[PDB]
DNA sequence: CAGCTCCCTGCTGGCTCCGAGTGGGTTCTGCCGCT
């Protein structure tokens, strides 16, 4: 599936819009301001994840480790550096359908590793 | 009762807690916690009257 | 119809007139002014 | 070194240092001082100069500037054209009903050019603008820094906290007013609306004349779906945000998206931002977007270039003032607006969560300083816009003008005096529009009541509302607002007092923080491109996005390091780092509520044995709380910074090696008992009570009678209540010595026996000892003061004299011999109801009296009589009357746990039960008041009181002491020869047989409330009558009648007592007879003496009916007839 | 309390009685709980009488 | 009440020049087989077998609601993936 | 204000004990030793001095109404 | 058969309501000026 991303006109820096080159029967992205065309490489226009199975690990950032108010446990070590102490917390995200699952962030900065158990 | 609440929290964290049908994970965890706390309060009260 | 003194009593030196009496005074002022204008001036603009 | 197991004294020593260096009205004093120091200066200087021309020509015009600055303020002065002016004592102002105000002065420079290119500027120094009311014990008050001996010499109370205004000789206290914080973005989601999410940021410049210009950025709630609109001030309709950006100056689309989505690799943001992008692909340049905005404006321009200018002005000044109003601030406004849109998208995607309205981090407190600033700014603008009118009226003719006559000194002083005296906060014309309740009359019944009224917040949301969410106690009220103390009426949770160590920030300029920030490694918005803005962190200063920093860490540490040494950042400034969301915010504005907290490193406090020692020897080493703050030991933490910090209740119990809970603490609390307020800090063992009991005790602590102030004899005041023998409680909290409750207590340590003796205390009532009352138990004296001033017309001159019967016409049956020939009573004369006190007569164009009569059923004695001159130079008299109130049955008594009750019976010592000794309880309360109320604190107080009275020590009832409990108290009591649980074997006072059950008895601190029964009892039997409708008057003082209300009417209907209902509503209120024609149901004209009954409009004169009617019914019919309605009442 | 603490002490459960007294957290939570009932008592009247 | 949001995991649209081309590798369309712009929605087995529906029922609901303005091409209830493709007829 | 003449509960004279109590506290005596040095055996009489605040001294710091 | 008429449905803006009593207190009932 993946996600479609907006990319912009090199002439006037505006949003491209999908179009069909009827003669070649091939997808073209067309700027409605200027006559620029470009051939699309993804062949996908719009994707909408209704189940919204989201990997919260991408939205988790490393500097959360130095938060004084987050709980800390040495039971679960980091996987790359094997650091003993780890910081864990819940989703902290709205529309988390059913998730009490803990997300862990490794201390000993410059590691910044994030995993889920 | 506190140990039971802690182990229920552990089961919820390790995804070992199955949501009650007709309820989501959050409300079923809330229901378990409330049941444990209410049972503890009732038992302590009954011990008091005894 | 102008209500009588019982409906709009006036107290003495707090004489102090009633809130409705003041509005009635404004009514009679503007009615007399409109009347006299409509016979003498008849401008048909200030009358509106 | 580290201090173990000495915490119970070290923490209270540092608390004592805090309450010595800072008082209890410190927020009031600091706000007013900062106002009169700098905010008045900035308000008077930022006003633009006025330039004024003639009427554009004279024959077939030059102007001037008149700019002024450098305000001057002098100390209060009092006398006018009768002697050389002298300073106003505050007590003199109270006595003479003056306004304790201070004159403020400015120097003006009017520079005028006429012709020939010759400029002359004349400067007028010390120009008088008005007199500003001034707060007592302020930095320019005449009582500032005076010693206690000097205060006593000035007849002032050394214990008086100050913080209030004296206006017309009446104490006024500016209640702090809550409001939503400014310059901050809030994303909300209202339930039922066309749009789902909405992001608002109400914005204000640094105290500018413009009000809060609130801008909403909203998202529709479902084609295409989810368009983003932004309703704008002075714009009738919502405007899509992309049109707003194009009007702001961004022609392209990539540039606009660079200001909203900071990382282009996130396609979920793009999928929701493109529905708003494709809405506005018809506007491509700045001018068409300006035209689009101008068409939607409130004042639509007729031509294109007028809408262009109007919308440009709106974008330049109305939208987002706090981020800057200058020639080129478009990039900064675009960055902040794109941040607002990004914040809205984060809430829409669920990456973040909706901001809470009740979170008192999002609230600000408007104290005396900010409130007086807001009101003085408006009055000053009004003054300028009349100086301008006077200048125009003289320069149209062009002769000359005088600024001394131009300046109307009345407006500023009279506006301040009216606003503070009445409470209508605004211009007098908009009395109904302006919010009321501000600047209440100071409650001066108890010292605790005065402190509570001087430390009080207010939520300006509508009362009688069914939305309980604002009223609820929010989690962020910990340690800054008293959880227990709140009124029980329709103001539950809306009126909330202030915690003990809770301090309200006073505000300072953020500019030094700005120059400090701009020199480490951060970049302003104009310097960088949005390429590197996603990985770094956004810095906010007072809510305006200042710049971007790559390293949040070691800048947070740097800011904390400076704040802990007070190098550049002052202590009140709060720095907040949001970590999961990259913002890092710095707040400097006024109104931030904060409390001091200890600093905790790895797991150890920075408070040390050396700090405690050098601060314990205070008054010689002068190591005060300010030095403790400078040592970097404590910080002031507000709610924003309290979210991002980790506290420990007790260092000993929460910083030790054990099964680890946090091991990463950042701060520790000095003592948890400081979360309470003033009235709730006098409750012994408040954690052993049900919370509604504590709330009721916090409410009744303001009503307990005692020595409310030391100088109560010089204080000529109405409704003054003092107790004969106040006592400090035998069991007390460690927080009372800071409320000075042991110096001005309200109550007596009574020996209560919680038993059912006879049944006269059954329903929450109480038995009192008649012999103790005879000995002076809870005996008090009631002071009521009467004022009068002579004057008012050309010949109707008021005068004080003895009214003489043959001369004066109107007189009561009251005896006037008690008056002296000057028209007053000499102090020390017995007086009673309907006795003349001030003989005042007005000349009759012989004479008619306006003498003041003593309030009916008072029956007191005149204490003292003072005569003086008011500010109009007329004779002014105030008379104070003593009346002692011996505790009788029905007088409302209460304890320190919300156990109120009226005396049910008073038995003598013989009739009262007694111990093995002769100890008879002063008070007997029903045991059936404990089990449902669950005031276990009351029982523990009654136990500890006996323990203390036997040991010789004063009992300690600190809430969270944990060093004293029921078992220890019982073991201590068992050593003194008493049953360990406080029970004793009382004997029956009548029969002498010992009571089969053993009685719980001991000393407990009861209070006597102001609600005596002699001040509530009244009856009526055809007394005075109202004037409009002839029904009985209302009120105890006016000898009024009780209201047989609509529910009592319904109850009588349910009883089916129709004759009783008619008797109540017709004969017992207003029997009346009217004459009505039989043909038309219209009221006729009756001339009873000649028996001529005629109804005009019918010409009958013969068939006329008399009908008996309530006067209210007749007057309703007359009102209906005045409304052209014709209620016709035919008796057939 | 540490972030995301669903334990009984962190969410309002008071394991102490009125005799042992309330730890400051429990005291604040009990005050906040009783505030709800106090607010309800005042708010309910303006609806019930109507 | 059940809408088709309750049962689908995600929805995506493509530009397949030829329905025979099958830009997405699906042998079911190969064996099953006029507009190039098509529609694709992925359901989940969980709600599908919770509410006891079929691709045939969903397709006949679509055909009844919208008529013969579009043709649904649904994968059989044998593969792990739950696909139905939507075109628009001319 | 001032010490009551008699104990409210007992009625034992306490009015003469206040100055002596303060004098004893102006020594090594504690409150518990001063009270029973004055002869206060019952806690009803003991609290009369133990919890008394003597506000007449603060009242006397103000200049009188006359001279 | 295409165009015009009419009746229904749907949606938005507007008006009125918001416990019973009771005790106190307070300020306020225009000001400038110009004949
Ligand atoms: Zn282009
Ligand atoms: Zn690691
Ligand atoms: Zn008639
Ligand atoms: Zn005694």
């Amino acid at each position: 599936p993946g996600f479609v991303g907006i990319r912009f006109c090199q002439e006037c820096n505006n949003m491209l819009y999908p179009k069909e080159d009827k003669e070649n029967r091939i997808l073209l992205y067309a700027c409605r301001n200027c006559d620029y065309q470009q051939e699309a490489d993804n062949s996908c226009i719009y994707v909408n994840k209704i189940t919204h199975e989201v990997d919260e690990l991408t939205q988790i950032i490393a500097d959360v480790s130095q938060d004084p108010t987050l709980p800390r446990t040495e039971d679960h070590p980091c996987q790359k550096c094997g650091h003993k102490e780890a910081v864990f917390f819940q989703s902290h995200s709205a529309r988390a359908e059913d998730a009490m699952r803990l997300y862990y962030v490794c201390t000993a900065p410059h590691c910044g590793h994030r995993w889920t158990e | 009762a506190k140990q039971d609440v802690i182990e229920v929290i552990e089961k919820a964290h390790n995804n070992e807690l199955e949501p009650t049908p007709g309820n989501t994970l959050r409300q079923t965890f809330e229901n378990q916690v409330n049941r444990i706390l209410n049972d503890a309060r009732d038992k302590t009260g009954s011990s008091a009257q005894k | 119809p102008v209500p009588p003194l019982s409906v709009r009593p006036a107290v003495v030196m707090q004489r102090n007139q009633d809130d409705l009496t003041h509005k009635l005074a404004d009514i009679v002022k503007i009615n007399n002014q409109l009347r006299r204008n409509e016979q003498n001036g008849a401008a048909a603009h200030v009358i509106a | 070194e580290i201090t173990p197991d000495l915490w119970q004294e070290a923490c209270w020593i540092v608390i004592s240092s805090y309450f010595d260096e800072k008082g209890l009205v410190r927020q009031q004093l600091d706000s007013f001082d900062e106002f009169i120091q700098m905010s008045v200066q900035r308000i008077v200087e930022d006003a633009p100069p006025i330039d004024l021309q003639a009427e554009a020509q004279h024959a077939s015009p030059p102007r001037y500037l008149l700019k002024f600055e450098q305000i001057y303020l002098s100390k209060p002065t009092h006398w006018e054209r009768d002697g050389a002016p002298s300073p106003m004592m505050p007590n003199e102002a109270r006595l003479r009903n003056l306004t304790y105000s201070a004159p403020l002065y400015v120097d003006i420079t009017k520079t005028v050019i006429k012709e020939g290119e010759e400029q002359l500027q004349t400067q007028h120094q010390k120009t008088f603008i008005g007199k500003i009311p001034i707060m007592l014990r302020s930095t320019y008050c005449l009582l500032n820094g005076l010693t206690d001996r000097d205060l006593c010499e000035l007849n002032e109370c050394p214990l008086d906290p100050g913080g209030y205004f004296i206006i017309n000789g009446s104490e006024k206290v500016l209640i702090a007013q809550e409001k939503m914080a400014t310059n901050t973005v809030y994303v909300f989601a209202k339930k039922d609306s066309k749009y789902a999410y909405t992001g608002e940021c109400r914005s204000c410049l640094e105290n500018s004349s413009r009000p809060t210009s609130t801008i909403w950025v909203s998202m529709l709630a479902r084609a295409i779906g989810q368009r983003i609109v932004a309703t704008l001030p002075y714009i009738k309709q919502e405007v899509p945000i992309i049109i707003v950006f194009r009007a702001l100056g961004f022609v392209s689309d990539r540039d606009i998206l660079e200001h909203i989505i900071y990382d282009f690799e996130d396609p979920e943001m793009m999928e929701m931002v493109k529905p708003s992008l494709d809405e506005a692909f018809v506007i491509q340049e700045q001018n068409v977007a300006l035209n689009f905005i101008g068409s939607r404006g409130a004042k639509p321009g007729v031509t294109k270039e007028k809408r262009i200018k109007y919308a440009k002005e709106v974008l330049q000044k109305e939208m987002l003032p706090h981020v800057g109003v200058s020639d080129f601030c478009e990039t900064k406004k675009a960055y902040f607006l794109g941040y607002m849109v990004h914040r809205l998208l984060l809430a829409a995607l669920g990456r973040r969560e909706l901001d809470d309205r009740d979170h008192y981090g999002n609230k600000r407190l408007d104290l005396a300083g900010p409130l007086l600033a807001f009101l003085f700014r408006g009055m000053f603008k009004n003054l300028l816009k009349e100086v301008r009118i006077y200048a125009q009226k003289f320069i149209d003719r062009g002769k000359d003008f005088n600024l001394e006559l131009a300046i109307k000194t009345r407006i500023i002083s009279d506006g301040l005096k009216y606003s503070l005296a009445t409470g209508n906060w605004g211009d007098q014309k908009k009395a109904h529009q302006a919010r009321a309740g501000v600047s209440q009359v100071l409650n001066r019944l108890t010292f605790a009541s005065t402190l509570s009224h001087l430390r009080r917040l207010n939520s300006p949301i509508g009362r009688d509302g069914k939305l309980a969410k604002p009223r609820q106690l929010h989690n962020t009220l910990w340690g800054m607002v008293c959880p227990a103390e709140t009124p029980e009426g329709h103001a539950v949770g809306l009126v909330k007092n202030l915690a003990l160590m809770a301090y309200i920030s006073v505000g300072s300029q953020p500019s030094p923080i700005l120059e400090f920030l701009e020199e480490w490694s951060m970049e302003n918005l104009e310097e960088i491109s949005p390429a590197a803005i996603a990985d770094a962190t956004k810095i906010f200063v007072n809510g305006c996005w200042v710049g971007i920093h790559k390293d949040p860490e070691q800048l947070m540490n740097t800011l904390r390091k400076l704040r802990r040494q007070m190098d550049i950042i002052v202590s009140e400034v709060s720095m907040i780092r949001d970590i999961r969301e990259r913002e890092i915010r710095i707040y400097t504005d006024a109104g931030r509520i904060c409390r001091p907290l200890l600093i905790v490193e790895k797991q150890k406090l920075l408070l040390k044995k050396r700090h405690i020692d050098q601060l314990k020897e205070r008054e010689y080493n002068n190591y005060s709380w300010q030095d403790l703050v400078a040592s970097g030991v404590v910080e002031y933490i507000d709610t924003l910074e309290e979210e991002t910090v980790m506290l420990a209740m007790t260092p000993d119990d929460l910083q030790e090696k054990e099964v680890a809970y946090c091991s990463t603490y950042t701060h520790c609390e000095i003592h948890p008992s400081m979360i309470l307020g003033v009235c709730a800090s006098i409750i012994p063992f408040p954690d052993h009570n049900q919370s509604p009991r504590n709330t009721y005790q916090s409410a009744m602590g303001k009503q307990a009678m005692g020595v409310y102030i030391t100088n109560f004899h010089v204080r000529m005041d109405t409704l003054a209540h003092v107790l004969y023998y106040p006592q400090k409680p035998l069991v007390t909290t460690r927080s009372m010595e800071y409320l000075r409750f042991r110096e001005l207590p309200a109550g007596i340590n009574s020996i209560v026996a919680i038993a059912s003796y006879t049944g006269y205390n059954q329903e929450d009532s109480v038995i009192m000892n008649r012999s103790a009352v005879d000995r002076g138990f809870f005996r008090s004296v009631f002071y009521r003061s009467y004022k009068e001033q002579e004057s008012k017309g050309f010949d109707q001159e008021e005068v004080f004299e003895k009214p003489t019967r043959e001369t004066c016409q109107g007189m009561r049956h009251a005896i006037y011999d008690k008056l002296d020939d000057d028209g007053l009573i000499a102090p020390g004369v017995r007086v009673s109801g309907d006795d003349v006190i001030i003989g005042k007569t007005v000349t009759l164009p012989t004479k008619r009296d306006c003498s003041t009569f003593l309030r009916t059923s008072e029956t007191g004695i005149v204490d003292q009589v003072m005569v003086t001159l008011n500010q109009e130079g007329y004779k002014f008299c105030k008379i104070r009357v003593r009346s002692v109130r011996i505790p009788q049955i029905g007088d409302k008594f209460a304890s320190r746990h919300g156990q109120k009750g009226t005396c049910g019976i008073q038995y003598r010592q013989e009739d009262m039960p007694f111990t093995c000794e002769g100890i008879t309880p002063d008070i007997i309360i029903n045991p059936h008041a404990i089990p449902s109320r669950m005031t276990i604190g009351h029982l523990i107080e009654c136990l500890q009181g006996k323990v203390s009275a036997n040991k010789g020590e004063i009992g300690d009832a600190t809430p969270f002491n944990d060093a004293v409990n029921v078992q220890k108290i019982s073991n201590l009591l068992s050593d003194y020869g008493y049953h360990l649980r406080g029970n004793e074997v009382l004997y029956n006072g009548f029969t002498g047989r010992k009571i089969t059950s053993q009685i719980f008895i001991g000393p407990t601190y009861y209070q006597r409330l102001k609600h005596m029964v002699d001040d509530k009892i009244h009856s009526r039997a055809r007394g005075p009558i109202q004037i409009l409708n002839r029904q009985p008057m209302e009120g105890r003082s006016r000898d009024g009648g009780l209201r047989f209300g609509e529910m009592e009417r319904d109850c009588q209907i349910a009883h089916g007592a129709a004759q009783f209902l008619r008797e109540r509503l017709f004969e017992a209120s207003d029997p009346y007879q009217v004459h009505v024609c039989n043909l038309c149901g219209i009221m006729a004209i009756a001339n009873t003496r000649t028996h001529t009954y005629e109804c005009r409009g019918c010409r009958n004169k013969t068939q006329i009916s008399l009908v008996r009617m309530p006067y209210a019914c007749k007057l309703l019919f007359q009102e209906l007839m005045s409304m052209s309605i014709a209620p016709r009442m035919m008796s057939v | 309390f540490i972030k995301d603490d669903y334990g009984p002490e962190s969410r309002g459960f008071v394991e102490n009685s009125y005799l042992a007294g309330l730890t400051p957290t429990e005291f604040f939570f009990h005050a906040m709980g009783g505030r709800e009932g106090l607010i309800d008592t005042a708010v309910k009247t303006a609806e019930t009488g109507y | 009440h059940t809408t088709l949001r309750k049962v689908t995991a995600n929805t995506a649209i493509y530009y397949d020049p030829n329905p025979q081309s099958t830009v997405v590798a699906e042998d079911q369309e190969w064996v099953n087989v006029i507009s190039p712009w098509l529609l694709r929605v992925e359901l989940d087995r969980k709600h599908m077998t919770d509410r006891k529906l079929t691709m045939e029922q969903i397709a006949e609901k679509i055909n009844a609601g919208f008529g013969d303005d579009l043709n649904c091409i649904f994968n059989d209830d044998n593969a792990e993936k739950l696909v139905l493709r939507i075109r628009i007829m001319n | 204000m001032i010490i009551p003449v008699r104990c409210f509960t007992c009625g034992k004279i306490v009015g003469n004990k206040w100055e002596a109590y303060l004098g004893l506290l102006q020594a090594e005596y504690t409150e518990g030793d001063a009270l029973d040095a004055l002869g206060l055996k019952r806690y009803c009489c003991r609290r009369m001095l133990l919890a008394h605040v003597d506000l007449i001294e603060k009242l006397l710091n103000y200049a009188p109404l006359e001279k």
